[PDB]
């Protein structure tokens, strides 16, 4: 007789969640969002906030230049496809006066353009 | 004479690091490799574009971190996390440092389509291994 | 509609918290899709529309038999064996090759 | 305060802490309370457990540290917390 | 013999290669349709980087001021002096 | 914005050969099968002889991936001799040592 | 700059808490004056705070035995146990006859496309198939190029279809149709 | 700790053998000690093996224009270390594989895993 067990199934997340439960918080270390260099430590809460807002500033820096120039990045190399690494196109690709273009600029959140072509 | 990657002795007043000081025949006897990617072993396919992206990365980080990189980077590559680990100096302000880290983080993640992580390491002055 | 997706995104913003650990960085990268799926089978995605082993190598159904004693049918057997032994091409480009030969042979 | 902190440590209420300003106010007043009516050994234990891992303390929190240490008459800890403040 | 020939034919029909006896000069057509041609290989059509995304992206980033490349600095200064005197 | 006109000519070769690969594949299988009649192969001879002389994989020269040099290229990184020597001597290339056996 | 957590850090401190992830060296985080380098003639190995060689070391400072012990205290949930299939190879062959090769090749970069990783090949034992006499004669006469004599192992190869699961399907399909055509008696068997 | 024991009996992996290829014997045997201790506290059976190293040697010219008689020779050291697992579960297999591929080393590592799921004939 073989007591062959049925395979219990998980997602991609539970192993790393158990790993974090192994690594509870470090009572002597700074939050991981900041770096680990003593020169790059925030000393005060205001300095930490300035560091964080500078980092979010750089994030939307790359977001702005990427969405301004989507041609330089259309080549995907990663598989499977990552739509949140694909460019977000903010210009209306539908130019004729149509309801498809109406839904298009409604999705693109262009209020004056939607009103004008309505 | 051989001068592939050997810095020549000027007069005894020339600051130089370990990597620039050591010759290419000490490349795995004393130095190690500045980029760790898996393309160069027995069975692999994509090592050519690994190399072209390696030189792209070196020139790009040098162009976008102007005059603050002490010596050459460490370009590590495991799975799909790229690691640019840096030895950056302590001259420019940390707001600029975090700004360029986020800028580079996002653009290289976006250009190579993976998790790309830059880990800075701040050094006061460019370190001297010997004076030649 | 947009009210429920707005409620979803505002719920996301008010449950957005600092990363505070590299394991949580890996968590968010798995959630977005940046990190690879693991354990990896070298065949993540790439379903090939559920071809399931007969459309790749058994090409009678797209062969559409002519008089089988002919050299044209012999060429069909040869190209059918070749397209069966292709692993890099799928059934759709196999049958468009087959239809290209059908079209050209009907042209002649 | 301890019972709310225990409810915090249950599960993802640390995620329910929320933003950085709310977290700073949270831990600042919590540690002010700890310095106000706890004994000095567990105030120092909470000091090393929370600062600077959880938050960056304020100047009012600093003068309350000094008041707590003066009440406890443990003036030997003054140089260490001084170096920490600097 | 004849039996061995028809066992080879039966194995060919069973496994998927060509059933009827055919010479190497069309068995080669079967290999041609079994492998990819010289032009369709991934390294063949991706041997070169396109260089246009690369160079024009560095161009755009430099004239946005996010990139500082000393080679282009050299050509700018040298052509400034060359238009000054030439 | 390519290295030279020779490199740009080569990438023209690569791109449009990769486009015009399938028809050439069908008709050169029609060359070197020995079943069809000879004139029925001669009309096919006409079609490939009319197919353009820039997509045939006979013009594909494996030049160096950084700097155009026809002869002296290692395929495994598409690098020329002295560029590969430069890089694997500065030590930015993992696993390449100096062969001393 | 600031005085670091290297000397702020004190003994009996949890190191899985210190280093969760595989990270590069970070000497300020490292509480260890680790020295690299070929020393100069009248000097010492180069110090810790700035070494690119310390950085280039693959850095197995995220994994020590007590950390892996605690990691698999967490990871011990994700496992069953085996039946009494025994360490005996003949016993597990009796219980489960067929054997199949179905692999993966782990690369590291942008993409995980190693096409050869779809290779699948099936090995089965005639002595475990137990139902072949002139069928086993017909079987060998079909598959001549395999079936080495010294061990009764039948090895059928598939690398013809792009996906691993349909390669497994080709393996099992070839096994069952070779079995059925072996048991299908043909009319010209007698004139051997 | 979500678990979700779902429906179907085990895939019955016998001999999951991991060939670890590297440029660096120190990385290979540190990873060996790591995997051996992890397997020991897991309870699965681990065996060690050292396939012989392969050295890819090749030759280039040294000067740019002339002097073929003075050549440079470069080499690659590809060392192999085998960690074969016998008698490990499918769930234990993919959790152990998941752990060791999270903590797989960098460019000095490949993890070629050979899985022999057993099954019944049909
Ligand atoms: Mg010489």
């Amino acid at each position: 007789e073989v007591v062959i067990p049925k395979k219990k199934t998980w997602d991609k997340v539970a192993v790393l969640q158990a790993l974090a439960s192994t690594v509870n918080r470090d009572t002597t270390a700074v939050p991981y969002v900041f770096q680990d260099d003593p020169y790059l430590m925030p000393a005060s809460s205001l300095e930490s906030r300035s560091f964080l807002l500078a980092k979010k500033s750089g994030e939307n820096v790359a977001k702005f230049i990427i969405n301004s120039y989507p041609k330089y990045f259309q080549k995907d190399i990663a598989e499977p496809h990552i739509p949140c690494l694909m460019p977000e196109y903010f210009e209306p690709q539908i130019k004729d006066i149509s309801e498809a273009a109406l839904k298009e600029r409604i999705e693109l959140r262009k209020v004056k353009a939607s009103v004008d072509m309505f | 004479k051989n001068r592939a990657a050997r810095v020549r002795v000027s007069k005894g007043d020339k600051p130089v690091t370990y990597e620039e000081a050591h010759a290419p025949h000490y490349i795995a006897h004393r130095k190690g490799w500045l980029s760790l990617h898996t393309g160069n072993l027995d069975g692999e396919d994509h090592a050519a574009e690994r190399t072209v992206e390696d030189v792209f990365l070196r020139k790009f980080m040098w162009g976008t971190f102007p005059g603050c990189l002490a010596d050459q980077l460490v370009l590590k590559r495991r799975g799909n996390q790229l690691e640019i680990c840096a030895v950056v100096l302590r001259q420019l302000s940390p707001h600029k440092y975090y700004f360029l880290v986020g800028y580079s983080e996002t653009l290289l993640s976006y250009f190579y389509k993976c998790p790309v992580r830059l880990h800075l390491q701040t050094v006061p002055s460019k370190v001297v291994y010997k004076y030649l | 509609s947009l009210w429920d997706v707005e409620f979803a995104k505002q719920l996301a913003t008010v449950n957005e918290q600092p990363l505070q650990n590299g394991f949580e960085e890996l968590i968010q990268w798995t959630k977005e899709g940046k990190l690879w799926e693991f354990p990896i089978n070298n065949e993540a995605g790439f379903d090939d529309d559920g071809s399931e082993f007969h459309e790749h190598i058994f090409l009678e159904k797209h062969l559409e038999s002519f008089p089988k004693q002919g050299p044209i049918r012999h060429f069909m057997e040869l190209v059918t064996c070749g397209l069966s032994k292709n692993p890099y091409l799928s059934v759709k480009q196999k049958v468009e090759h087959i239809e290209w030969f059908r079209n050209y042979f009907n042209e002649k | 305060a301890y019972q709310v902190h225990g409810l915090l440590k249950t599960g993802d209420n640390w995620k329910f802490i929320g933003p950085d300003q709310h977290r700073n106010f949270y831990y600042s007043k919590f540690f002010d309370l700890i310095c106000l009516m706890e004994q000095i050994d567990v105030t120092l234990k909470w000091y090393e457990d929370l600062i600077p891992s959880a938050y960056f303390p304020h100047s009012q929190t600093m003068i309350h540290l000094l008041q707590a240490l003066d009440v406890a008459n443990r003036l030997e800890v003054i140089p260490k917390i001084w170096k920490d403040s600097k | 013999s004849e039996y061995a020939f028809r066992m080879s034919r039966l194995s060919a029909r069973l496994f998927g290669e060509v059933t009827r006896p055919t010479n190497s000069k069309s068995m080669k057509v079967v290999k041609l349709f079994s492998e990819l041609p010289l032009a369709k290989k991934k390294e063949t059509y991706d041997w070169y980087p396109n260089h246009h995304t690369y160079a024009e992206l560095m161009q755009t980033l430099r004239f946005l001021g996010l990139y500082r490349d000393e080679h282009q600095d050299f050509m700018d200064e040298q052509k400034r002096l060359k238009k000054l005197r030439g | 914005h390519y290295v030279d006109w020779r490199m740009w000519r080569d990438v023209k070769r690569r791109k449009m050969a990769y486009e015009y690969a399938d028809e050439r594949l069908r008709i050169n299988s029609l060359r070197k099968n020995t079943i069809l009649p000879k004139i029925l192969q001669d009309v096919a001879d006409e079609e490939i002889a009319a197919l353009p002389r820039d997509s045939c994989p006979v013009r594909i020269r494996n030049r160096c991936v950084m700097t155009s040099r026809p002869r002296g290229v290692k395929r495994r990184w598409r690098l020329s001799r002295i560029v590969f020597r430069h890089l694997a001597d500065h030590g930015q290339l993992s696993g390449i040592q100096r062969a001393t056996w | 700059a600031l005085p670091p957590r290297t000397e702020k850090m004190a003994v009996d401190q949890d190191w899985p808490s210190v280093y969760p992830v595989a990270a590069p060296f970070k000497p300020s985080a490292v509480p260890l004056p680790v020295r690299m380098g070929y020393p100069v003639k009248k000097g010492v190995p180069m110090a810790k705070e700035g070494n690119l060689e310390l950085l280039k070391i693959p850095n197995f400072l995220h994994l020590t035995p007590v950390a892996i012990k605690k990691h698999c205290e967490a990871l011990k949930d994700f496992c069953t146990e085996w039946p009494a299939a025994l360490d005996s190879d003949e016993k597990c062959e009796k219980h489960f006859p067929i054997e199949i090769d179905s692999t993966d090749y782990v690369s590291s970069g942008p993409s995980v496309r190693n096409p050869r990783a779809r290779v699948v090949v099936l090995r089965v034992k005639l002595s475990s198939l137990n139902l072949d006499d002139h069928a086993k004669k017909k079987l060998i006469k079909l598959v001549g190029e395999r079936y080495c004599k010294t061990t009764d192992v039948l090895t059928i190869k598939t690398d013809r279809c792009p996906l691993r699961r349909q390669n497994y399907d080709y393996a099992v399909y070839l096994l069952t149709v070779l079995y059925h055509e072996s048991w299908n008696t043909e009319e010209w068997e007698k004139s051997k | 700790p979500v678990v979700t024991i779902s429906d179907e009996p085990d895939i019955l992996y016998k001999r999951l053998s991991v060939l670890v290829k590297g440029h660096d014997k120190a990385v290979l045997d540190s990873y060996e000690y790591f995997a051996v201790l992890a397997a020991k506290e897991l309870g699965i059976s681990i065996k060690v093996h050292e396939p012989p190293r392969k050295i890819e040697r090749f030759t280039l010219l040294q000067s740019v224009h002339i002097y073929k008689k003075h050549r440079v020779q470069y080499e690659m050291r590809t060392l192999y270390r085998c960690l074969e697992l016998e008698h490990l579960t499918g769930s234990t297999a993919d959790v152990y594989l998941e752990y060791i591929q999270r903590n797989l080393p960098e460019g000095v590592a490949m993890e070629v895993t050979k899985t022999q799921l057993e099954q019944l004939p049909e």
